């Protein structure tokens, strides 16, 4: 049996098609000496943090909020513009919301599914044809953010602006 | 008929679905699910012939509370932005509940939908089996073609700058 | 179901006084149902307190605050006598005693809505505080449900007030006599 993503490989032992964004790709095999499971999981959280990374660095070139609209539109300056207060109830926000995962983690890692963390408030994922689409769409997109976002920081170190500002004025090349 | 004689006839195009003269050559529904590409066909045809109805129309009427552009397609530019956000999140609600909050070619036909369907005859003209045959494939036609026209009053509408009617009772060529 | 189109989660119970099917956006499968209630119960009652001081405030005031508060309105008069207390002053020290009265009471109630959660007898806002004894005596069940509808509606309408306040300085009884 070999691997769909790297045809001329064989298929990496403890990746599954059970997993959603399978694709047969781990050509350095992580999951042959990592837990595939916590493999899955950090994925997933990396791609969820990415996907609103990716909206938080474009979306201040259209609007800001009123309090930070004075704030700089280059997300690597605006960083900087807010508060330690603000910034301190970012970090305390993230660990209210990360206690459910170290409660997942580390405790129940067995029950479930990676990246279950029982949020689903409008019920989807009800219908299970919606639920596997659900599932690899939000791999996917988490994997499309994280590369997206990974440009996007790097394009603010190189040319001092955000990636609109940086399209609009062409700025796509070190000046 | 074969619409591309010398061309094999596609394998999955058989005549059930009206408007078929088997054209495929680039090889679609080879690929993709026919049931998704005629909803789509469909979709993209009522939409242009509302389009088309649309640029006519604006090209002569205008609300009172809106402004009027040069062109029905300057028409979208004097619209208030709250307006067209409007419009946008109205539509979306329809197909939203329209498509039974089931949208993406994973789910959409999971329930057994016919392509197009959506149970829409107040005036009850497909009441007559014959006569909703004649009308499917009078749809697909219409909707083909009001696609490209579609395509050429926007581009004209662009180019020239003077509407339809306009351009054509002071028609110039390019220079 | 108060949404045909979204109905409630089945974490909500449908036994609760107030249910009505109404939970769309799934918000009790993001919390513990018993500390939602509890939470909904007593923002209830601090909007059917604020509601009715903000009509009373304005119909009529209590002697001598005239000197203290003047013609200030709802969201002023907090104001007011805060920056009056921010000098020294003894007369309006109103604000610091309801702070110390309020503060004390949820302090000393305060394993109450953890013993709810617990498992406890106490149901969610029952604190038994019935000193007239006409909802025990009378078969009670009916005021539950009055107290939650009249509090829902006395928090929209603590809302109301506030922002028709925050654009136009007309209180409750201004603003609904005329039509600006
Ligand atoms: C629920 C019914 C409903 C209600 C109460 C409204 C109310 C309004 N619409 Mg209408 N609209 C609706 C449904 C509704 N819309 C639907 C279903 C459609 C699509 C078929 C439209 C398409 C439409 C257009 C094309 C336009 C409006 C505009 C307006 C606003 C004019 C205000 C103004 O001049 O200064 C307000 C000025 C502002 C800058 C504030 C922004 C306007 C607020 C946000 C309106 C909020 C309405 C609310 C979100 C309901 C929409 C629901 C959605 C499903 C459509 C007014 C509040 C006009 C507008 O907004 O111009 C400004 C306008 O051009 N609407
Ligand atoms: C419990 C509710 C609550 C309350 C009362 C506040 C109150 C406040 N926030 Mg906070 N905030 C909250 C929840 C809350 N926030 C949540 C849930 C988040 C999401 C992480 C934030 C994220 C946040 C940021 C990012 C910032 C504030 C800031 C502020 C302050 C405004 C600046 C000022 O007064 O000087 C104010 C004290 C600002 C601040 O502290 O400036 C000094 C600021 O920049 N807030
Ligand atoms: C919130 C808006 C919204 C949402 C959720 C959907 C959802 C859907 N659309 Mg629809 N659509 C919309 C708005 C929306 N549409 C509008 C405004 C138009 C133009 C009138 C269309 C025209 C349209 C066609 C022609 C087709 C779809 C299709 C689809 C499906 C495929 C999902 C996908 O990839 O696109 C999800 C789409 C979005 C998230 C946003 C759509 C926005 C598009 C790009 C239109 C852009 C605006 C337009 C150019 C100008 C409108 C001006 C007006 C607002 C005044 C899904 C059922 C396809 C389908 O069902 O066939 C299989 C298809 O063929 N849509
Ligand atoms: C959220 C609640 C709230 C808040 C913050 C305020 C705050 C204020 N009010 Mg308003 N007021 C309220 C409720 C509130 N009031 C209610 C419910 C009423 C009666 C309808 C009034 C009637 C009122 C008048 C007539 C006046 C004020 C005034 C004032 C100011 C001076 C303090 C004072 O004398 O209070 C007075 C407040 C009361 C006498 C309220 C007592 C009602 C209690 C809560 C009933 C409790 C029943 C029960 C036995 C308790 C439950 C016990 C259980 C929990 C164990 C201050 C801004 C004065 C001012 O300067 O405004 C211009 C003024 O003249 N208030
Ligand atoms: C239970 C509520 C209550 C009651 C019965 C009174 C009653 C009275 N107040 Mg008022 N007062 C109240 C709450 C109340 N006050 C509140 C909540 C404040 C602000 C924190 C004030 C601030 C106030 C001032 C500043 C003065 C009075 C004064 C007076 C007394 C004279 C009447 C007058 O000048 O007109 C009168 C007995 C006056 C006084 O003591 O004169 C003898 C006076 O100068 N009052
Ligand atoms: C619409 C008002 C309303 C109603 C129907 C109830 C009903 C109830 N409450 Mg709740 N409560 C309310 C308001 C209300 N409450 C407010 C505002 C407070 C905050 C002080 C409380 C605090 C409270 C506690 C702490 C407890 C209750 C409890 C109870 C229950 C048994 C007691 C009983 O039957 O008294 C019935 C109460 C009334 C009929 C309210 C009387 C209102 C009178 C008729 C008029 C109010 C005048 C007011 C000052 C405003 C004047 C108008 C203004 C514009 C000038 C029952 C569900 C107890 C419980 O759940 O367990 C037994 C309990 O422990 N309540
Ligand atoms: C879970 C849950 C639900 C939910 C929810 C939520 C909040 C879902 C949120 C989803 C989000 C925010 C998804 C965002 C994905 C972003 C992507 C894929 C961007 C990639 C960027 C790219 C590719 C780029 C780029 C760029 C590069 C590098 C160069 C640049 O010069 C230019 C360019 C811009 C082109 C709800 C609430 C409905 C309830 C339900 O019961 C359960
Ligand atoms: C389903 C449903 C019903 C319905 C309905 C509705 C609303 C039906 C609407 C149907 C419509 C609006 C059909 C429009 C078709 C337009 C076409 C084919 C294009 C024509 C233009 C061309 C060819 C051109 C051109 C040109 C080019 C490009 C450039 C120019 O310089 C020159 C030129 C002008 C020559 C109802 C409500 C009755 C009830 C029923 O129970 C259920
Ligand atoms: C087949 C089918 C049917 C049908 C049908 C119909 C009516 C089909 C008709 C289709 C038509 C008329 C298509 C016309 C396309 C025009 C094009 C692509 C030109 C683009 C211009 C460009 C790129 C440019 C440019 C340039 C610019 C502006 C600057 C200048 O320097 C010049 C330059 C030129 C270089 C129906 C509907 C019955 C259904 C049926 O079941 C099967
Ligand atoms: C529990 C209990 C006891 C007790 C007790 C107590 C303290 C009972 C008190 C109960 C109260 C205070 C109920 C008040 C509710 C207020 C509402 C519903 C207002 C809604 C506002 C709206 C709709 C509005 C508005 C608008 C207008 C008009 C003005 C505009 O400018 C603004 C706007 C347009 C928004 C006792 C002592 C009896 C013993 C007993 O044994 C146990
Ligand atoms: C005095 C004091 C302060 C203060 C303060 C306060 C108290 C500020 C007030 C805050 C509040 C209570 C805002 C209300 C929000 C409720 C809304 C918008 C209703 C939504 C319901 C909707 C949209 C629909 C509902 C519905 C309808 C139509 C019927 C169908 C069902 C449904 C769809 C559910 C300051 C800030 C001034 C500072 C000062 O130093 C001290
Ligand atoms: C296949 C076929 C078979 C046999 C017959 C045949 C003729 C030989 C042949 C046909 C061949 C051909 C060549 C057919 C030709 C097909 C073509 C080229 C169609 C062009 C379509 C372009 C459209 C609809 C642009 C839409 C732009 C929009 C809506 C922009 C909107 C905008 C938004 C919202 C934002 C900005 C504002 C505006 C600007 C308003």
């Amino acid at each position: 049996e070999m691997s769909e993503a790297i045809p001329f490989m064989p298929k990496p032992a403890n990746i599954d098609s059970s997993m959603p964004g399978y694709a047969g790709f781990d050509p350095l095999g992580f999951t042959d000496y990592y837990s595939a499971k916590w493999m899955q999981e950090a994925e997933i959280k990396h791609g969820r943090v990415c996907m609103l990374a990716a909206l938080g660095m474009v979306f201040p070139e259209f609007a800001k909020f009123p309090q930070f609209a004075s704030f700089s539109t280059n997300p690597l300056e605006a960083f900087y513009q807010v508060s330690p207060a603000g910034w301190g109830q970012i970090f305390l926000f993230i660990g209210v919301l990360e206690t459910f995962s170290y409660e997942k983690s580390f405790y129940n890692f067995e029950g479930g599914a990676p990246g279950a963390l029982g949020f689903d408030p409008l019920r989807m994922s009800s219908n299970p044809a919606s639920a596997k689409q659900y599932a690899a769409a939000e791999v996917r997109n988490g994997r499309l953010a994280m590369i997206g976002f990974s440009g996007m920081l790097h394009h603010a170190i190189v040319s001092k602006q955000g990636p609109i500002t940086q399209i609009v004025e062409q700025n796509f090349y070190p000046k | 008929d074969n619409a591309m004689p010398f061309l094999e006839r596609p394998p999955k195009l058989d005549g059930s679905l009206a408007g078929d003269v088997g054209f495929d050559p680039v090889g679609f529904s080879n690929y993709f699910d026919l049931r998704w590409l005629r909803e789509s066909e469909l979709k993209h045809g009522r939409v242009c012939m509302l389009g088309v109805t649309g640029l006519l129309v604006q090209e002569a009427v205008c609300l009172p509370q809106f402004s009027n552009g040069k062109t029905p397609v300057d028409d979208f530019f004097v619209v208030p932005a709250a307006g067209l956000w409007q419009v946008f999140f109205a539509i979306g609600a329809v197909e939203f509940f329209s498509h039974g909050f089931k949208l993406t070619p994973g789910d959409m036909f999971s329930e057994g939908r016919e392509a197009g369907d959506f149970g829409f005859d107040p005036l009850g003209c497909g009441k007559n089996p014959d006569a909703l045959a004649r009308r499917r494939l009078v749809e697909v036609k219409n909707g083909r073609l009001a696609m490209i026209a579609f395509g050429g009053l926007l581009h004209q509408q662009l180019l020239t700058g003077q509407g339809t009617f306009e351009q054509l009772a002071n028609f110039k060529a390019i220079a | 179901r108060a949404v045909p189109f979204a109905p409630a989660p089945d974490c909500l119970p449908e036994n609760i006084p107030g249910y009505m099917g109404f939970d769309p956006l799934g918000l009790s499968t993001l919390c513990n149902v018993e500390w939602l209630r509890e939470a909904e119960i007593k923002h209830c009652r601090v909007a059917m307190l604020a509601a009715a001081g903000s009509i009373a405030q304005d119909l009529y005031q209590f002697p001598g605050v005239e000197k203290i508060v003047g013609s200030a309105k709802m969201t002023g008069v907090h104001d007011k006598i805060l920056a009056a207390a921010s000098t020294g002053d003894y007369k309006a020290q109103a604000m610091s005693q309801i702070l110390f009265w309020t503060s004390f009471l949820e302090i000393v109630t305060l394993p109450a809505v953890f013993e709810t959660m617990n498992g406890g007898p106490r149901k969610p806002g029952v604190f038994f505080f019935d000193p007239l004894g006409l909802g025990k005596g009378d078969k009670m069940g009916e005021m539950e449900l009055k107290e939650i509808k009249n509090g829902r509606l006395a928090m929209i309408g603590v809302g109301g007030m506030v922002h028709h306040y925050l654009l136009t300085g007309k209180g409750p009884i201004q603003f609904l006599s005329g039509i600006p």
